[PDB]
RNA sequence: GUUUUAUCCGGUAAAGCGAAUGAUUAGAGGUCUUGGGGCCGAAACGAUCUCAACCUAUUCUCAAACUUUAAAUGGGUAAGAAGCCCGGCUCGCUGGCGUGGAGCCGGGCGUGGAAUGCGAGUGCCUAGUGGGCCACUUUUGGUAAGCAGAACUGGCGCUGCGGGAUGAACCGAACGCCGGGUUAAGGCGCCCGAUGCCGACGCUCAUCAGACCCCAGAAAAGGUGUUGGUUGAUAUAGACAGCAGGACGGUGGCCAUGGAAGUCGGAAUCCGCUAAGGAGUGUGUAACAACUCACCUGCCGAAUCAACUAGCCCUGAAAAUGGAU
RNA sequence: CCUCCCGUGGAGCAGAAGGGCAAAAGCUCGCUUGAUCUUGAUUUUCAGUACGAAUACAGACCGUGAAAGCGGGGCCUCACGA
RNA sequence: CAUAGCGACGUCGCUUUUUGAUCCUUCGAUGUCGGCUCUUCCUAUCAUUGUGAAGCAGAAUUCACCAAGCGUUGGAUUGUU
RNA sequence: GUCUACGGCCAUACCACCCUGAACGCGCCCGAUCUCGUCUGAUCUCGGAAGCUAAGCAGGGUCGGGCCUGGUUAGUACUUGGAUGGGAGACCGCCUGGGAAUACCGGGUGCUGUAGGCUU
């Protein structure tokens, strides 16, 4: 019962996010948005692969369902189901309308045609930028093609262009990779989860000697 | 289908900036105000009382009556295709000098200081402010350092 | 930017002085312009994206055409230059033949125009180099590259074919 | 490096048409007494004058006359402005009689004040009515874009002698 | 219906959420509790293992009816003679005061106090109209509409002319009747004025080629067609492709079993021979067996391979009278 | 219920929402009736017509406070009729 | 055993033989359903001609290509389509 | 060099903790007959001057938080005007001018008016 999604591929409204003014919006296709081994630490897994949009357009919360769906089950065939981690950078926040018609032979039965027509929320889609990461894939440096290979097979599930682009930066965090373990060196990063926490230069020097300790 | 009401719209107008709520400061009472300056009326939210309307917000006029609390301020309104001089009355919370007003009473002062001392000097001086004229011819030194050659860089994609 | 028979130009600009720097540095760039006045915006374009200079805010101190120093001198030119396709931002590394460095980046315009659809505005050559001919790496460069080159003009198309319009005899494509 | 001063005369020519101009770009050029498609005027540069030139820049080329030029155009075209009529011309009587309070007495007069931006700049230009210029012969590029695009609106920096000599 | 120089006004675009208000993803570190509980703790959970809630520092993603910050464009005012500066007078207003304020009366100051342009002010009477529509851009509803509704400017209506074959609105340009010259937009094989240039450089072959704003038809996805380009790789210590061999022992490795012996499945990837061999990329045998691959070697003697990328072309690509760059 | 500490308002101000407000505009007390008698001017819609609502004054008579002052209804934006 | 034959989650299209949406033409009128009769056209091919593929042994069937030359019927019920 | 009374701007002034404070002062402090308020002389009001700088207060400190001001972000985002520019579109590039905001990295941590004291 769904229209297909070249009824609202473009970004032409206003956002229109559920809040106390759209009221009734059922919820999103894509509920889970981090999979594979979301605990391994910041070390483990140094490459990380981003799918990146060329179209400023909508893509639904079905759509993300399905390239989340596809892009896991070929990670965990190929690399194993601990050896990545993949994280969808994108939520479907903007709730698309419907003015239902009535699908039957008649419009004396009180279609209105176009009198009140504003709609009843149909669904929720993500509103993405040119130069946008869709997915981020971070995994062992050796499963480079594995992910370029599962983004590539992500890809079908999305109207318009993407690519895919493996970063300078160390996993999913936003330091470069060759400056990465330098830092961890000197201390300006500490690990924590699968992130890492900067620490810069400044505040009091109780916080700097539990360090260096 | 909209409203007349008098502060529809004047929900980010009439509000106080960031942090500067409260207790109004006392300068803005200390004010004098005669009659034929130059103020801007501005209308701030926090006195309720004497408040110009929305239209009014952001223009300049001239006071022609003074009272205990307010000012009576002739300023254009355009309407339509004609600008008519209205009059409000405004609590002086709401407005303030007009330093355009105030630079030129200065430059007028200072001008006549001029015209004055040249007059002593005999040396005749230039008054009228002109528009920036087109830059005279000057020579740039090296310096004995050769300028540095700029080429556009390669394209990559960052994020 | 439209084209022509493009020229070189060195282009020198600076800031203009500021209570905060009494003498800019002074900036000099190689632009292929079709004249100086398109030399001076171009200047401006590009030194609007690397340094923070504006027209207004800068400048420009010389403006003058660069000379060919060899043009009887038959030469390897690699360009390297970015342009904008349809879909994208690339780099390319391209190499002609030529006598003149001005020449050889019309050649470049040019092709980029035949062969990429790539309009004048899309594309910045960021480097101009004469090479040696053992550091070339395109064959259809290379191939020139022989001290006994040697080959005929093999089917020669008339071209005065309304001179006469009308004749007795066919024309002869072999000489 | 010696850069040279900044140019301060400007010749304008109006290259586009009456039709549908938005009002500012309308009243610009009224003011500049551009009012007719190849129509020029002498204009002193400064700030002001710069902007709006800048406001009217698609339907003007403008640029920087030499003497040849202000020469050319003062003798083949110049017409006076005479108890608001279009007079030519034709003798030194009618400058002196209009402009001799200021000291210009002649033709040599009249464009030593043109081309040297003088006192009575303001004077001996709105003295002149604004050349009724020919079509360029030999065609323009594109009307429509800015001359350092390939086409002919804009700033054109001294190609202006040019187009004036297949102007007039 | 303009700029410049001063001076205010604003809360849109953008940006932000390790800033408030809402929405929201995931880990990490802590220690109290009517969190579950927890395997040997009832015995003082002798203990401390996990999951909660909570807190802390981080982290992903957002807002027309959120916001610290905050443009461009924009709106107001000022740029003098009705001004400036000296004196003096009046007041029932104000008041420590010869105070303040306002008014009035004389006098002196012209470098006419930015640019540019233009001649202004003012009155009476007054028709027609009060169905609009279109385009760039901004924009609301709608799947959309040659749909419905707004903002700005221009146009059509009210308007002919050159071009778009054709056309209310597109592009150029607006019009008394003519001669000459030159252009715009657009064009110059023939219709049809003009390339009947010894025009320049390339790309492209279509058994539905392509051919110019609006505009009058197409997408995702493909191609070992061809042309450029990016990154990487192999190679006289002999690449690549062909032709010819070895492709093992433990081990017909363990848990799966009724055969699964390398290949119906779950884990791990050992060692040595070395020229190499995966205790296996596939075919298959009920199962054996027999083949193939990746791995090496032999013949061969000079360059080769792979993955992307984007130009033109091709596939994708089906409608009714016979037909439309 | 009583006490201490933190508490930029995350409460309250009749109601819808927005703005505003801390020895406030909130809460509790005390005294009161400026929610009174009048003339004009002005703002809002606007045709610069009316109504409604509102602002600043001026003249009386008062209330309150030690006083400066504040008050002619409700903190402001609605709550109405030739 | 993904792809002989199918195709979930997604996603891109085409068509105007459905029904809508709109209200541009027609209200000084374009005769409004179905059937009968008759001609022509389309192909997104049911059959027939020539082929390719199969989980095509034969027979039957299924998928696909060139392809609209030719054919696609007699009746009960219902005004019916 | 500071303080007190009244302030102007209203964090460069706030917040947390620590250290120092000579002399005036400001305070803490003592008491409830009178004035005046309380459940309570706690607060308020009143009358004082034994003690104390413990606190308020003032100055300083903290690789302090905040705040203020710079750099970077970045001529990036966005944007006035233009084209018979590209692209099926979505959108993008160029010309002509204007031009931000986080994160991150620096610096600073009240100035001052009137009146009156103290400080050899
Ligand atoms: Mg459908
Ligand atoms: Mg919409
Ligand atoms: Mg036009
Ligand atoms: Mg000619
Ligand atoms: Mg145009
Ligand atoms: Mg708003
Ligand atoms: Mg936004
Ligand atoms: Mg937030
Ligand atoms: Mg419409
Ligand atoms: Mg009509
Ligand atoms: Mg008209
Ligand atoms: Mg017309
Ligand atoms: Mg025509
Ligand atoms: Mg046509
Ligand atoms: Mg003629
Ligand atoms: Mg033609
Ligand atoms: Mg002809
Ligand atoms: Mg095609
Ligand atoms: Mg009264
Ligand atoms: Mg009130
Ligand atoms: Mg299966
Ligand atoms: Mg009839
Ligand atoms: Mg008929
Ligand atoms: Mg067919
Ligand atoms: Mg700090
Ligand atoms: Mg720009």
């Amino acid at each position: 019962g769904r229209r297909p999604a070249r009824c609202y591929r473009y970004c032409k409204n206003k956002p229109y996010p559920k809040s106390r003014f759209c009221r009734g919006v059922p919820d999103a296709k894509i509920r889970i948005f981090d999979l594979g081994r979301k605990k391994a630490k910041v070390d483990e897994f140094p490459l990380g692969g981003h799918m990146v949009s060329d179209e400023y357009e909508q893509l639904s919360s079905e759509a993300l369902e399905a390239a989340r769906i596809c892009a896991n089950k070929y990670m965990v065939k190929s690399c194993g189901r601990d050896g990545f981690h993949m994280r969808v950078r994108l939520h479907p926040f903007h709730v698309i309308r419907i003015n239902k018609m009535l699908s039957c032979a008649g419009a004396d039965r009180l279609q209105t045609g176009m009198r009140g027509a504003f709609g009843k929320p149909q669904g929720t889609v993500a509103r993405v930028h040119i130069g946008q990461v869709i997915m981020s894939i971070r995994t062992k440096l050796q499963n480079e093609e594995h992910v370029i290979e599962a983004l590539r097979r992500a890809k079908f599930k999305f109207p318009g262009r993407q690519k895919i682009h493996i970063s300078k930066k160390w996993g999913f965090t936003k330091f470069n990779a060759d400056e990465f373990e330098d830092m961890v060196a000197k201390k300006c990063l500490i690990p924590d989860g699968c992130g890492v926490k900067y620490v810069p230069s400044h505040g009091p020097l109780d916080k700097w000697r539990v360090l260096h300790s | 289908t909209n409203t007349k009401g008098k502060r529809r719209g004047t929900r980010y107008m009439f509000s106080r900036p960031f942090r500067k709520h409260g207790v109004v400061p006392l300068a803005t009472y200390m004010r004098i105000y005669k009659k034929g300056d130059i103020v801007d009326i501005k209308g701030m939210g926090t006195v309720q009382k004497g408040m110009p309307h929305k239209c009014y917000h952001g223009k300049t006029g001239r006071v022609y009556n003074v009272t205990q609390h307010a000012v009576g301020i002739v300023v254009n309104k355009q309407v339509k295709g004609k600008i008519l001089a209205k009059r409000i009355n405004v609590r002086i919370e709401h407005i303030k000098h007009s330093k355009s007003r105030d630079s030129f009473l200065k430059r007028v002062k200072e001008n006549d200081q001029k015209k004055k001392e040249a007059k002593e000097k005999g040396t005749w001086v230039q008054l009228k402010r002109q528009p920036a004229p087109p830059r005279e011819a000057h020579f740039v030194r090296t310096n004995g350092k050769e300028p540095e050659l700029l080429e556009p860089i390669p394209y990559e994609f960052m994020a | 930017k439209a084209s022509g028979t493009l020229r070189e130009y060195k282009v020198v600009g600076r800031c203009l002085p500021t209570p905060k720097c009494h003498t800019p540095p002074l900036y000099r760039m190689r632009i292929f312009a079709p004249n100086h006045v398109v030399a001076k915006s171009r200047f401006w374009y590009f030194v609007s994206q690397l340094k923070k200079m504006k027209k207004s805010s800068g400048e420009i101190v010389y403006c003058g055409q660069v000379f060919e120093k060899s043009p009887l001198r038959v030469k390897n030119f690699g360009i390297w230059l970015r342009y904008d396709s349809r879909s994208g931002t690339h780099n390319m590394y391209r190499e002609y033949r030529d006598l003149t460095t001005a020449g050889a980046v019309t050649q470049c315009y040019r092709d980029m125009g035949a062969r990429h659809r790539a309009r004048a505005h899309s594309i910045q050559i960021m480097k101009v180099e004469e090479i040696a001919a053992s550091k070339c790496r395109r064959p259809a460069v290379k191939q020139f590259h022989d001290s006994k080159i040697k080959f005929p003009l093999p089917h020669r198309v008339l071209r005065r074919q309304h001179k006469p319009r009308f004749t007795t005899k066919r024309p002869n494509t072999f000489f | 490096f010696y850069v040279p001063a900044e140019p301060k005369l400007a010749f304008v020519i109006r290259i586009r048409g009456i039709n549908g101009v938005s009002p500012k770009v309308r009243k610009v050029l009224q003011l500049l007494r551009l009012r007719q498609i190849f129509n020029g005027t002498f204009v002193k540069l400064n700030k002001a004058s710069i902007n709006m030139l800048r406001i009217v820049e698609p339907y003007i080329a403008w640029g920087y006359p030499n003497l040849k030029s202000v020469n050319e155009l003062i003798y083949k075209r110049g017409y006076g402005k005479i108890n608001k009529k279009r007079i030519a011309l034709t003798d030194n009587a009618l400058i002196a009689r209009s402009l001799g309070k200021y000291g210009i007495i002649c033709m040599e007069d009249l464009i030593h004040e043109i081309y040297t931006v003088g006192k009575r700049f303001k004077e001996a230009n709105n003295f002149l009515w604004p050349f009724k210029l020919s079509s360029p012969r030999g065609g323009m590029k594109k009307k429509t874009t800015h001359f350092v695009e390939g086409g002919d609106a804009g700033n054109r920096e001294d190609q202006i002698n040019r187009l004036i000599r297949r102007m007039n």
